[PDB]
RNA sequence: AAGCUCGUAUCAGUUUUAUGAGGUAAAGCGAAUGAUUAGAGGUUCCGGGGUCGAAAUGACCUUGACCUAUUCUCAAACUUUAAAUAUGUAAGAAGUCCUUGUUACUUAAUUGAACGUGGACAUUUGAAUGAAGAGCUUUUAGUGGGCCAUUUUUGGUAAGC
RNA sequence: GAGAACAGAAAUCUCCAGUAGAACAAAAGGGUAAAAGCCCCCUUGAUUUUGAUUUUCAGUGUGAAUACAAACCAUGAAAGU
RNA sequence: GGUUGCGGCCAUAUCUACCAGAAAGCACCGUUUCCCGUCCGAUCAACUGUAGUUAAGCUGGUAAGAGCCUGACCGAGUAGUGUAGUGGGUGACCAUACGCGAAACUCAGGUGCUGCAAUCU
């Protein structure tokens, strides 16, 4: 009936099941990369890393670390056109991703030459 | 066995006066010499008939000591109720604790002792296990140790030698 | 006694036992932590009962990471054998453990480099630093932060001479009011100690033979053997300048070789030590 | 199932190309069964239905134009791949601006048509009696 | 409408593999919550009926009053569980792999970061399918009262509402 | 389950042994347990300069909010914040 | 085998009730002279070197039992849903075509437990 910035968010921006509170220590370290691409997924304990609403569920590409816990960027863009926006979200809601094809990248290159000595 | 096991807690010393000054301007005093320690007021939280129509504040004193002045409790243990509390029959469990009134008494008035009036007649049971669980760091449910005060902790008012069984 | 039921909704970590992976770990492994970066951290010593652990960890990993040693469950050998846990041990394994003991790095960013151990050891402030590393930050444990105590003072007796733990006056052992500071106590009990002055004491026993090696026990009126067995000994890293290790012992791997019969019971402590191994255990009977 | 039809690439009403049976090309079938209608071509269904109405971007004459291949030629060829598809095969197919078949010929395809499978009909993928209502066609 | 710039670059209201995002359909209350059936068992407590009964009557007693293992049926604004449809990305590949070089960055630095040189292999051995190239710049009309259906729904007895 | 004198259903006092049912000004929802709640200790960051960001599927200024830079402080033993 | 800082999932993560515990390690525990701390109270806090204990804590085993599992089979190819018809029925609804495709229920094997660094008998 309103139109505030966190409205409907009663359950995208849920919490858990039983996971309920506080960020696995893990899910705090781990390392960045100013290209590496990451996947927005918000969690109401923190609240930068808090991703206003649209980008949620939302994966895009690290462009900017401020490591200093400011997590990245990325952008994506969006409809009609699609003009992309950035985003600088904290490190505690961002996650990796699937780019876990360069495990084929891999398989194949090397595969490949030893391919060339087996051919 | 057997290896380790009774002690007295402590001596929860309470009376629950029922207004400002200078009246707990007294059940002060009176538990603070009594005592030795000093003197824990009590809060007020909040209102209705009898007075204590307060906001948490002024109307009663806690001052509670323990350890070797552990006698000290059973100072009028025996004495003030003759070294006799809550007794018969069933289950020698005769309500684990003692019954009481507030206390007082005293702009003149004279050492105790007894005296100073019936008062917080408990500071009392509740089985065993160890030690430190009410520690700090790395806390802990104590041990699976001894029986619900009474089958334990009444075998240790009972060799005080007096009445309750 | 009570009840249960659907009581299916907790639960709460290893450190529902007491670790503090409150916002304790998560704040001191964080920041540094990121701004930059893929290293740091930063060191911390939580006393046993008996033994005084100085571990100088540093975050991390699968789980976080030990950057060498310390704790001075034998600063005996290395010359100081009665006194365990004296706080001023907190200075021994303070410098003596990790510190100058730390490390190679360490060592070698040191005994030339930093150094400085305490190039006192009287007495004053800072105790700081000037150049450089390994710049271990303190990260106590649980234990509360009483002016004047064992904990902050591994810091003030060990970064008195090394690394860069960023210690401050205030709750160092003694001096306050009202202001600083408060120069000679300090300069005392760091040199263990005071427990002589305390040793003053005329009535009933104390030590022993220990109390014969001790009584003088520096007194006199302290300078023989207090801070004498110390001043020596309490010159270990700098003075009697030794590992960490120091002498690895590995007379640890020793001492297995030494169990005593017989399996054991659960049996996998037999076999266990037995050698170093022996059997399954922590192989094939246990985690 | 627009879009799909435009990429399964038939923007004609009784029109038809062939595409290979990989699940790329079926899932995409499926998407469209409801109004297309899945034969599974035959070998002399294959003859005719290239050489008849079959050919080119333009015709033809073997080897001749044919022979823009550039993998092999023979207007026997482009079926001997084409009806057993495979190796360099259906960039073949990429040639030939498909159909512009005969509307039923012959029969019509009983009764109601325009929605079906079994039941009757068409809008379905018959086999086998998937030439027929292509036999009638070219 | 006018046209640029150059010719498989790469493009897609499309599926396919790998990887994310969803809480609505359903489902669920001997699970959270909030509703509601029904009796059972309390070796249970505060009271309205009776009893040896009758004024701190111990003791049993009949209706309620909360457990305890059960029963019955529900939820837009409840719930573990949780679809289908639709919705993000990624793809073969300018990509890895190797060598070192730059200083404001922070690491104690043979610490990395970001950038760049020299060097090996691309036409590439799941993605499929389609291209009347593709990209790009200006400009300036009308338009802004809309209406139908199928499914999904809001109000309303209903409506050609 | 314990000890009651104006308390005695309790208003309020002190002991002990377990569902997050409480509390976070104010609506509702999110969130929050060595805390994000409560008791203490110390301060004035509710600070200067910018800019970038995010919030109409958003190309319009606004309010609000996010991460930085440069300063200048707080607070902790610290890392931090 | 423990102990230290740990990752993890953090009920796929505890309860609850009994036991049992060599070796070491931690614990309990002794003690107030100092630093320091009690809304009172050396409990807590911390502060100093061995008189006495495994009794707790901890650790592991028992229940099969309460928790969640993890898998599979009926449950289930249902319930629901993507598309289709000039299908059925007053209507409500419903069936059939190709496609996706559950949840509760129960039957089983797990039990909380892996595993990181440094130690250590």
């Amino acid at each position: 009936k309103s139109h505030g910035y966190r409205s409907r968010t009663r359950y995208m921006f849920q919490r858990d099941f039983r996971k309920h509170g506080a960020v696995h220590l893990s899910t705090y370290l781990k390392v960045y990369k100013v290209g590496d691409i990451v996947d927005i997924k918000a969690n109401g304990s923190i609240q930068k890393g808090m991703p206003h609403k649209f980008y949620q569920g939302k994966t895009g590409v690290v462009y900017n670390v401020t490591k200093s816990s400011v997590g990245v960027i990325i952008n994506k863009m969006v409809g009609n056109r699609y003009l992309e926006k950035r985003l600088n979200l904290r490190v505690e809601h961002i996650k990796h991703s699937k780019c876990r094809q360069e495990f084929l990248e891999r398989v194949k290159a090397n595969a490949a030459k030893r391919a060339e000595a087996k051919a | 066995n057997p290896m380790r096991d009774l002690k007295i807690e402590k001596l929860v010393l309470n009376i629950s006066v029922g207004e400002s000054g200078d009246r707990l301007t007294r059940a002060s005093k009176v538990l603070e010499q009594l005592s030795g320690q000093t003197p824990v007021q009590s809060k007020a939280r909040y209102t209705v008939r009898t007075f204590g129509i307060r906001r948490n504040e002024k109307i009663a004193v806690h001052v509670t000591v323990r350890g070797p002045k552990a006698e000290e409790i059973l100072e009028r243990g025996l004495k003030v109720k003759e070294y006799q509390l809550r007794d018969r029959n069933f289950s020698a469990t005769g309500n684990f604790g003692f019954g009481i009134d507030e206390h007082i008494d005293l702009g003149i008035k004279y050492d105790p002792s007894i005296g100073i009036f019936g008062m917080d007649f408990y500071v009392v049971m509740n089985r065993p296990g160890a030690r430190v669980t009410r520690r700090k760091r790395c806390k802990g449910t104590v041990g699976n140790s001894h029986k619900t005060t009474k089958e334990d902790t009444v075998s240790w008012f009972k060799q005080k030698y007096d009445a309750d069984v | 006694s009570s009840a249960y039921s659907s009581r299916f909704q907790t639960p709460f970590r290893r450190r529902r036992e007491g670790k503090t992976d409150y916002y304790q770990r998560k704040r001191l492994v964080t920041q540094h932590k990121a701004k930059y970066n893929t290293p740091k951290y930063r060191l911390v010593v939580r006393f046993t009962n008996k033994d005084i652990i100085c571990q100088i960890i540093s975050s991390t990993i699968t789980g976080d990471v030990v950057l060498a040693a310390a704790y001075s469950h034998e600063l005996p050998r290395y010359g100081i054998t009665h006194g365990l846990t004296n706080w001023a041990a907190a200075y021994a394994t303070g410098l003596l453990i990790a510190r100058r003991t730390l490390q190679r790095l360490g060592l070698d960013e040191t005994y030339k480099g930093v150094e400085e151990v305490e190039g006192e050891y009287e007495l004053t402030e800072a105790v700081e630093d000037g150049p450089r590393p390994f710049k271990v930050f303190l990260d106590i444990g649980l234990q509360r932060t009483t002016t004047g105590a064992r904990v902050f003072g591994a810091l003030k007796g060990a970064s008195d001479g090394g690394l860069y733990v960023p210690h401050s006056e205030n709750r160092f052992p003694g001096w306050d009011f009202e202001t600083e500071e408060i120069d000679p106590e300090l300069l005392r009990s760091y040199i263990f100690g005071g427990h002589v002055s305390q040793y003053m004491e005329e009535l009933a026993d104390d030590d022993e033979e220990r109390f014969s090696e001790l009584f003088k026990g520096y007194l006199a009126d302290d300078i023989d053997a207090d801070s004498l067995e110390d001043i020596y000994t309490s010159a270990h890293e700098a003075i009697r300048a030794d590992p960490a290790f120091k002498p690895t012992e590995k007379k640890f791997t020793k001492e297995q070789y030494a169990a005593e019969s017989k399996k054991y019971r659960q049996t996998k402590l037999s076999k266990e030590e037995r050698a170093a191994r022996v059997a399954a255990k922590i192989a094939a009977l246990a985690g | 199932p627009r879009k799909v039809l435009q990429l399964l690439r038939l923007t004609r009403i009784n029109s038809g190309t062939f595409v290979k049976v990989t699940k790329a090309t079926l899932e995409l079938l499926k998407l469209i069964e409801p109004y297309v209608a899945y034969g599974y071509p035959s070998y002399s269904t294959i003859r005719q239905l290239v050489y008849k109405r079959g050919f080119g971007k333009i015709n033809k004459q073997r080897v001749p134009l044919s022979d823009n291949a550039y993998g092999i030629l023979s207007i026997d060829d482009l079926i001997h791949e084409i009806i057993t598809v495979g190796p360099h095969f259906k960039q073949a197919n990429n040639f030939l601006w498909p159909f512009k078949l005969s509307n039923p010929s012959g029969g019509w395809g009983v009764p109601r048509k325009f929605k079906h499978f079994i039941q009757g009909g068409s809008f379905g993928n018959r086999e086998e009696f998937i030439n027929k209502l292509v036999k009638s066609m070219n």
